[PDB]
RNA sequence: AAACUGCGAAUGGCUCAUUAAAUCAGUUAUGGUUCCUUUGGUCGCUCGUACUUGGAUAACUGUGGUAAUUCUAGAGCUAAUACAUGCCGACGGGCGCUGACCCCCUUCGCGGGGGGGAUGCGUGCAUUUAUCAGUGGUGACUCUAGAUAACCUCGGGCCGAUCGCACGCCGGCGGCGACGACCCAUUCGAACGUCUGCCCUAUCAACUUUCGAUGGUAGUCGCCGUGCCUACCAUGGUGACCACGGGUGACGGGGAAUCAGGGUUCGAUUCCGGAGAGGGAGCCUGAGAAACGGCUACCACAUCCAAGGAAGGCAGCAGGCGCGCAAAUU
């Protein structure tokens, strides 16, 4: 799946730009591509369209169904996956525990 | 007269004129009650307005206006708007260098309800402060004296 | 709490006017 | 943006007044709540103070009142009829404070027909349909028909209420800003109010 | 300016405080309360100007922050907080407990009262309104709201708030007769009785107090707080018993002293 | 530590460009509005998973793009007083509307009633509208409280799924706090009004009224009063008591210099009020800003660049240049 990515200017790849090249956006609080430093702020920011061409420094890309072989260091490998559930309900539903 | 010289109904908002009426109801008269208050500070409700029909919201008297603020008086110099008229207060402004005075005056446009009828040039009117009812009219007509020369 | 001040309020609330009409018709009487 | 302000007014002398600083926030305006008909569009206002404006932008339904029978309902707006301010609010169909509406009178009949033996109207002139004279004779007692029938003495209605309820239609009047509250109330016009309106209307057309 | 002011100046402080114009530009800024910003008492200013508990502000802090200090049985910790008329500080580490009443000169004093009388306090009831299913409410000078008041205390009365329940106790009534302090305007911390009221329909009415020793003066209505019934106060009253001296009679007085004295 | 969350950043400080009934001062009003916070009151008043509900997302791990910024993009987790849901009780009821029914009197001579009574609907407080009657208050309410008929906003109102300390039973109960939320109380205010007062000028005598100028009616908008803005209507409103226009090296006042009694001149300047942040304009957030040590654009100026782009606002404290007769330490 392609995730996005960044152009020659490394300005981001922004989800409803349906445009080809770049734009200029009032991005607020909810926005990729963006950061508000105080409440209520709202910057005008260059983002690179959704549209994947040819002039893309980079790409982003999500495995999400595997082939039949594995990758030398990115399908092969193991998995620490650190951290558990903290909230109670979370931890009782991964355990399918009882109520009480 | 008729009241109902608008492109609106006009009526006393307060007051309920169309209670179902039925043989018991109504027995040779329609009947209907008129809105008035008795404003403070001494000021009597003219009998005009009690037994009136005219209908005006910024009448301190049938309206819905408050009489708080300033009591002033003046003299009536324009009566030529609706319901509004021109009063002239003068009065001397003291210059402290020559220890003396000087004539000044200023108009005022206030609001004349039609609860006083036969209000001419020259005559006396103590009017009350209330909240602004124009760009420019800010005080209620609550009473009229007569000039000098009624026979 | 509310129960017992709306209670004693009320029998406050029920001396007063009686000693009130006390005072009226002891007025009127005179 | 829209201002409130008075500084940008002339003087009541005719004199020309300069300004002395630039727009407040709280000398703003709004654009107006040009309040059509049609199915419920509200939009939330955050205001001075924190507080909300319902500004609504589409309603089609109101608690209107039959002032002399105290009969308050929730019913339908069909039209608006008379608008006093601007002719064009009636062209463009806007929902303002104080603008004559046609309702709906379904609850009003039904309420009407609940508290029953009137002079007939609709009842059996218009309209014989069964499933409904079980709300109009029924089978009462000794005490519920004594009490019906003495509500019937006292149960008349004036004659253009009367026209108005065989079309299927009242004239109301909005007493309620909908632009503001986000409701569209008011009151079942009559008496001498609704021959004003009426004729008013007629003299339109 | 946008939105509230958070600083005030020295210079512009209330007089009443005795404030240098040396000792900083800043005056504490009470903090919103009971009672007015130019008819209150901050707490820092009790403490570190008039009792002498404190050298600094940082050490009214820490008094402040260890709880010592109550005010009307409440433990207050703000230092900034506006204390004002008929208040009480209660200080129980050094077992003492002030109220704040006016002197002749108009200016908070220092007076303590005895543990038992600072059990109560008065309030002169500033409205009476019903509310919420004719529930009488009754709000005082300390701006806090009592339910179900005497259907006889109207406005202007006082009464006599225990602290600890927070209940009506007594009132007195706005009568001629009955004593009373002057709580603002020219004749500020004076006491005496009132004699007259000369009512100014929508305006305000004037009350005429005597004092004690036969002087005369008058308030408007809302500078009296009726103290006592008749000529009896129901607290303990200042060095002074609201007597203003004028200065030739203040001038002979401290001549006397300094003669007792040296 | 970091980070999410909450709060503040609307105060202070600087300056005097604008500004001539404007600002400002004294006086008065809001019964024409809003009000974070503090303080006091209200906070089982609602008859219709709860021994605790859901989804994320930072911090962190990891992979990156751009010459460049307090630029940020994918990926793997995981919290809440963030976000979003949503009940048990007191809940027994109580009331108001509705009316399948049950014993009798006018000597039960249709007729006229005297009562009990089943099942159903609605119900705190806010809110919006119509009607009714006349706890407490004001000089005065179309106030407050009460009664009734209904309504109750997708962008939807409150009625607590929060936190600490001290604690003891077959499980039950419970102290003292922290925090949070409607609402009522003018605590701090702000806003808009009343009355009176301001320098020079007639080589400025008539101004306003088209595109609101004065008022009336209905509305829109607004936190609210209001030509505030619309539609219709009337022809008004100000002026030799100086309107209107022009000038000001004019922010206003407290106040300063000088002065026998009068007065003259000054007040950028530490206190109060107003205004502005290079000039205009428009907004977000918020209780509060038309904020500039916030954002958006244009005009002028101007910084870095790998030419693609990025970034700016000292009338804050120092400091520099310029300007000048004229004013200090990075």
């Amino acid at each position: 799946r392609i995730s996005g990515g960044n152009d020659k200017q490394g300005f981001p790849m922004k989800q409803g730009v349906l445009t080809h090249g770049r734009v200029r956006l009032l991005l607020s609080k909810g926005h990729s591509c963006y950061r508000p430093r105080r409440t209520g702020e709202r910057k005008r920011k260059s983002v690179r369209g959704c549209i994947v061409d040819a002039n893309l420094s980079v790409l982003n890309l999500v495995i999400v169904k595997k082939g039949e072989k594995d990758i030398p260091g990115l399908t092969d490998t193991t998995v620490p996956r650190r951290l558990g559930p903290k909230r109670a309900s979370r931890i009782r539903k991964l355990f399918n525990l009882s109520k009480e | 007269a008729d009241i109902q010289t608008e492109r609106a109904y006009q009526k006393q908002p307060t007051i309920f004129q169309n209670k179902k009426r039925v043989l018991l109801g109504e027995t040779g008269k329609e009947k209907l009650p008129r809105y008035y208050k008795n404003i403070g500070l001494g000021f009597k409700t003219p009998k005009e307005a009690i037994e009136g029909t005219y209908i005006d919201k910024k009448c301190p008297f049938t309206g819905n206006v408050s009489i708080r603020g300033r009591i002033l008086s003046g003299v009536v110099t324009k009566m030529k708007m609706q319901r509004t008229i021109v009063i002239r207060r003068d009065y001397l402004h003291y210059i402290r260098k020559y220890n003396r005075f000087e004539k000044r005056h200023k108009n005022m446009s206030v609001h004349l309800s039609p609860c006083f009828r036969d209000v001419q040039i020259g005559d006396i009117v103590t009017v009350g402060e209330c909240r602004p009812l124009s760009k420019t009219v800010r005080f209620n007509v609550l009473k009229v004296t007569k000039a000098a020369g009624t026979k | 709490k509310n129960k017992e001040e709306a209670a004693e309020y009320a029998k406050l609330l029920a001396k007063r006017m009686k000693e009130a009409r006390e005072k009226r018709q002891e007025q009127i009487a005179k | 943006g829209i201002s409130r302000d008075n500084w940008h007014k002339r003087r009541k002398t005719g004199g020309k007044r300069k300004p002395y600083h630039k727009k407040r926030k709280y000398e703003l305006g709004r654009p107006a709540a040009n309040t059509k008909i049609g199915p419920r569009r509200i939009h939330t206002v955050r205001v001075r103070g924190g507080n909300k404006k319902y500004r609504a932008l589409r309603l089609d339904v109101g608690n209107f009142s039959w002032g002399s029978e105290c009969c308050t309902r929730k019913t339908r707006i069909i039209d608006v009829v008379y608008n006093a301010s601007n002719n064009e609010l009636v062209r463009t169909k806007t929902l303002v404070k104080n603008c004559i509406v046609l309702i709906d009178s379904t609850p009003y009949r039904q309420w009407y027909e609940s508290h029953y033996a009137l002079p007939l109207g609709r009842k059996k002139g218009a309209k014989l349909t069964p499933e409904e004279e079980e709300i109009l004779n029924k089978k009462r007692s000794k005490k519920i028909q004594k009490k019906y029938d003495e509500r019937k003495k006292n149960a008349k209605i004036s004659s253009l209420l009367e026209e108005q309820f065989q079309q299927g239609k009242l004239l109301a009047c909005i007493a309620s800003r909908p632009g503001q509250c986000g409701r569209a109330d008011g009151y079942v016009l009559e008496g001498k109010e609704l021959e004003f309106y009426l004729r008013k209307i007629k003299a339109r057309k | 300016a946008r939105g509230p002011k958070k600083h005030l100046k020295r210079v512009a402080a209330p007089k009443h405080w005795m404030l240098d114009k040396l000792t900083g530009v800043f005056a504490p800024r009470p903090s919103t309360g009971p009672h007015k910003l130019r008819e209150c008492l901050p707490l820092i200013i009790f403490l570190r100007n008039r009792l002498k508990y404190a050298l600094t502000g940082d050490e009214v802090k820490k008094i402040c922050m260890q709880r010592f200090i109550k005010i009307d049985g409440k433990v207050r910790t703000d230092i900034t907080y506006p204390a004002g008329f008929m208040d009480v500080i209660s200080i129980d580490k050094t077992g003492e407990n002030f109220r704040l009443i006016y002197d002749t000169k108009g200016r908070f004093a220092v007076h303590r009262i005895t543990p038992e009388e600072a059990k109560y306090k008065l309030c002169k009831v500033r409205k009476i309104f019903v509310g919420t299913k004719g529930i009488p409410h009754l709000v005082t000078h300390d701006a806090r709201t009592i339910r179900y008041p005497d259907p006889l205390i109207k406005v202007n009365d006082t009464i006599q708030i225990d602290l600890e329940t927070g209940k009506i106790t007594d009132f007195i009534k706005f009568d001629t007769g009955n004593l009373c302090m002057v709580t603002g305007g020219a004749n500020l911390g004076r006491i005496g009785v009132i004699t007259n009221r000369e009512r100014h329909p929508g305006s305000f009415d004037v009350v005429h107090v005597k004092d004690a020793n036969g002087n005369s003066f008058a308030t408007r209505l809302s500078n009296i707080f009726v103290i006592g019934k008749g000529n009896k106060p129901w607290i303990s009253l200042p060095r002074g018993k609201g007597i203003r001296l004028t200065i030739a009679e203040e001038r002979d007085k401290r001549l006397a002293a300094k003669q007792s004295s040296g």
